[PDB]
């Protein structure tokens, strides 16, 4: 709560403050945060994502495109996602089919990683959007 | 016999007239209106802007600043004067709009769409110097997005194309290189139509320098080349040759130019030329530095050249919402943009043809161009001409004919004309021939004289039938157009008077005739024959050609 | 002739743009019965096609699928020169909303296979 | 005009009438959101190689005047846009009222 109410009232706490509200799953609350700063667009575009409202994922992706060279080793993952479910949401088993593909061609080069290192649920995160696509 | 005066017309003023064109226009392919678009524009990241009493607020209406500034300055101007003004105000403002950590770019291709309305309108008596101004500076600025032209030659196995899958940034920086280079093409060639006299009082080694920096940085040998700017940097070499061919005394011009960069540019023709024309995938990706692919990244007219599906136009309505003042473009999908019916990629059979009709086009004006010789004069010319003559010969022949699609048509007036470059070159040019070139290719120089030596049987037509017949057998989609042409499209394909009903037949019959590979045109056989039945060297002494000549009955 | 031709080639091509500022017609268009004089009537009608919207209906005097008229000027050929009527008549043709084909109209599947096969002999 | 900041036409170029959610008359189209502004100058514009002077005088009157009827008979629709444009149809009247007909006027 109060976390929040400091985020209104910043940006490295804010940053704090979208890092945890994220954590908590309260993705039904993060899109209504500040969705009217570049490490929070992870967390907004998967509550985007998330919940499935096919005009607040339309504005995210717009912004996360009209940024100039994202570039980032992040968000192109979540971006993805997202961009698939718009052709669901249109009808299109061919570009769903080419941008999940896609997914797949960035998820094993980047954030995919070296063979063992210590933990597995740790990893299941990055596994477990995997599993899901197919 | 005088004729009276005529005042009494309700005159549109000049700058009326461009202001309101301006004012409204849209453009080819958009949807909206151009001020307009500039009346959905916001510059934020640099939050105060001023240069000559041209204040922005922050969040202000750039489109409203615009249109002020343009109607205060025209109740102050007149027609060239609001040109020059303008220029200087956008340049200051594309200039720092370029030079700027966070700033986006979407107004300057917008601006830069206004530059081009702008400086088309009115050339006639405009100067060099606000030319050339405006001209440097986007040259320059070229340099400033020099960060594109120099991609490298593939996408490396680790170089992904995961993506933010924007085309925007990327139609936003093609559109502004491209548009840029257009720049360089549309104001070039007003400096080319303005007054011979105004013409070396621009011309300085900087051009020489900055736009070779430029055609470095385009017609990569080591990255991957990008059609829409190897059209433009080649025209403007084109542009080079032609203040040569204008100046009487282009000896000036010529003595600014350096051998290094004459060296420079004709290579990366030679570079250019060597390639290929593959209607196969003209429209996916293969072999480079070989295939002029003008894939959908840049895919659309181009400021002047109507090229064909100019398949980005709407989309470029599409990049502002066209309902609120911005300032960072509307998104757009990479690849929605773009099997039904290839002949688009027919009609760009015929402009990549037009293309190599440039090659040879500008390799002919240059050629015309030393009547005196010089360093890259090096015959390599005669080589690679002859070349060029020898494989659209060969692989004519037993590829392209027959295929019953109107390339071949200008494919073969290509090498048609390419007849009158080699007779040129036997005409003038055979003072310098160097022994170490004759027989490096006694090969294929021979090869295309006797490509119409073996032609010259001279011993087809002898009625109308069987020519007819090859009509019908290839000539299916010449016709579509033939009849097409003659159904819809002219004054004379109606009410033929009696003395061209013939003319029908006959020229039907002499460009089917010329349409199969065979029985070119007299001229072509006895002006090829005074280069090669003349002894002028020891190609053919009859010892020696009197097999060819059994080999042709004779 | 020359106006037929003319908003003919002009029509289905995008420059409907072009078209809209350098000249409407609107003055001696003038088809009250007042205003040769009934041959910009049919670019009138197609600037009609162009509005479109669904209250047009299906053809009935062999021409476009015509609208609601209270109107409907002349046939394809109101004006037929022997060249004119070619001219409209088929720019009012291409209303409706081949190669192969070609030749096969020029001299007017399974069955054409041995149907031709037996005329052939 | 005399008083405030901003330009008139460009005043215009900031309203939408959306109660109304269309209108047409004469080659006159509104979207719904439509950018009144341009929408006026659009027509402005757009009309200038149409009429002349007196003509694009009465022409923009009847259709600025049927606008103003629109924007009369609706009973949720605010009028923000109607008295913008009656100082629109002064300065125009007032600019030029030459050898002109009344029956423009009258109406």
């Amino acid at each position: 709560d109060c976390f929040n109410v400091l985020g209104k009232f910043d940006p490295k706490t804010t940053t704090r403050m979208l890092k945890s509200m994220y954590d908590h799953q309260l993705y039904s609350q993060i899109i209504s945060n500040s969705s009217f700063v570049k490490e929070w667009y992870s967390i907004g575009l998967e509550a985007a994502n998330l919940e499935g409202n096919v005009q607040t994922l339309k504005n995210w992706v717009e912004q996360i495109e009209s940024l100039r060279n994202i570039d980032d080793r992040e968000v192109l993952l979540q971006y993805n996602i997202a961009k698939a479910l718009i052709a669901i949401s249109n009808e299109d088993p061919l570009r769903t089919q080419k941008y999940i593909h896609n997914s797949f061609r960035l998820i094993g080069t980047n954030f995919i990683t070296s063979s063992k290192e210590t933990t597995l649920l740790k990893k299941q995160n990055l596994l477990m959007k995997l599993h899901s696509l197919y | 016999n005088m004729v009276p005066l005529n005042p009494n017309r309700i005159i549109p003023d000049e700058t009326s007239l461009f202001l309101e064109s301006i004012l409204l226009h849209q453009i080819i392919g958009a949807d909206l209106s151009t001020i307009e678009i500039l009346n959905r524009l916001k510059l934020d990241y640099i939050t105060e802007f001023k240069f000559k009493n041209f204040v922005i607020a922050k969040g202000a209406p750039i489109g409203k600043s615009i249109v002020s500034l343009l109607l205060r300055c025209k109740k102050t101007l007149t027609l060239d004067r609001f040109i020059d003004t303008l220029l200087e105000d956008i340049a200051v403002l594309i200039k720092e709009i370029s030079v700027h950590p966070n700033e986006s770019k979407l107004a300057v291709p917008f601006l830069v769409a206004l530059m081009y309305q702008i400086v088309q309108f009115r050339p006639s008596a405009t100067h060099n110097l606000a030319l050339k101004d405006c001209f440097l500076f986007i040259c320059d600025l070229i340099r400033i997005y020099h960060h594109v032209l120099k991609v490298p030659i593939h996408e490396s196995n680790m170089n992904l194309h995961v993506e933010p899958q924007i085309f925007q940034y990327e139609l936003i920086d093609y559109l502004i290189i491209s548009y840029s280079f257009d720049l360089l093409e549309g104001i070039l060639r007003v400096l080319q139509s303005h007054p011979k006299q105004t013409y070396m009082e621009f011309f300085d080694e900087n051009i020489l320098k900055s736009f070779e920096f430029v055609y470095k940085l385009a017609l990569t040998i080591s990255y991957k080349p990008m059609v829409n700017v190897i059209f433009s940097a080649v025209e403007v070499v084109n542009i080079i040759t032609s203040i040569i061919l204008n100046m009487d005394n282009s000896s000036d011009l010529k003595s600014l130019i350096s051998g290094s960069w004459w060296r420079d540019c004709i290579t990366r023709l030679y570079a250019l030329l060597e390639k290929e024309i593959k209607s196969g995938d003209v429209y996916n990706e293969n072999v480079d530095t070989t295939t002029l692919h003008m894939s959908k990244y840049h895919d659309f007219f181009g400021l002047i050249r109507n090229i064909g599906d100019n398949e980005l136009g709407g989309l470029i309505s599409k990049l502002i919402y066209t309902d609120r003042l911005q300032s960072v473009p509307r998104v757009i999908s990479k690849e929605d943009i773009g099997f039904t019916a290839p002949i688009i990629g027919y009609k760009m059979e015929k402009w990549l043809l037009k293309l190599k009709d440039e090659v040879l086009n500008i390799f002919e004006n240059l050629l015309m161009i030393y009547g005196d010789d010089a360093t890259i004069v090096n015959g390599e010319m005669l080589i690679h001409s002859s070349k060029f003559l020898s494989r659209e010969q060969a692989l004519m022949i037993e590829r392209y004919v027959g295929q019953d699609s109107p390339n071949l048509d200008l494919r073969c007036h290509l090498i048609e004309h390419t007849l009158t470059i080699i007779y040129r070159l036997w005409k003038d040019h055979f003072k310098q021939l160097r022994e170490e070139q004759i027989k490096q290719v006694e090969s294929q120089l021979i090869m295309s004289l006797w490509r119409f030596l073996v032609c010259q049987t001279e011993t087809v037509t002898a009625n109308e039938r069987e020519m007819r017949d090859h009509r019908h057998l290839v000539d299916s989609l010449h016709d579509l157009t033939i009849k097409d042409q003659a159904s819809y499209y002219e004054d004379a394909f109606e009410d033929l008077p009696e003395y061209i009903e013939e003319e029908l037949k006959m020229q039907l019959n002499k460009r089917t005739g010329r349409i199969m590979q065979v029985k070119y045109d007299e001229k072509f056989q006895e002006m090829a024959r005074t280069i090669l039945e003349s002894k002028s060297f020891d190609l053919t002494t009859l010892e020696e050609a009197d097999s060819l000549y059994i080999s042709m009955g004779l | 002739k020359g106006i037929l031709r003319l908003y003919s080639l002009c029509i289905s091509n995008d420059f409907s743009k072009c078209f809209v500022d350098h000249f409407p017609i609107d003055q001696w268009a003038d088809f009250s019965q007042s205003e040769t004089n009934k041959a910009l009537s049919i670019v009138y009608f197609d600037l009609k096609r162009r509005s479109l919207p669904v209250e047009a209906l299906k053809y009935d005097n062999k021409f476009n699928i015509w609208v609601y008229q209270s109107p409907d000027s002349s046939l394809k050929n109101v004006t037929s020169p022997f060249d004119d009527r070619y001219k409209q008549l088929e720019k009012l043709r291409l209303l409706v909303l081949l190669l192969k084909y070609r030749v096969n109209q020029l001299s007017p599947f399974k069955l054409i296979l041995n149907e031709a096969s037996v005329s052939i002999q």
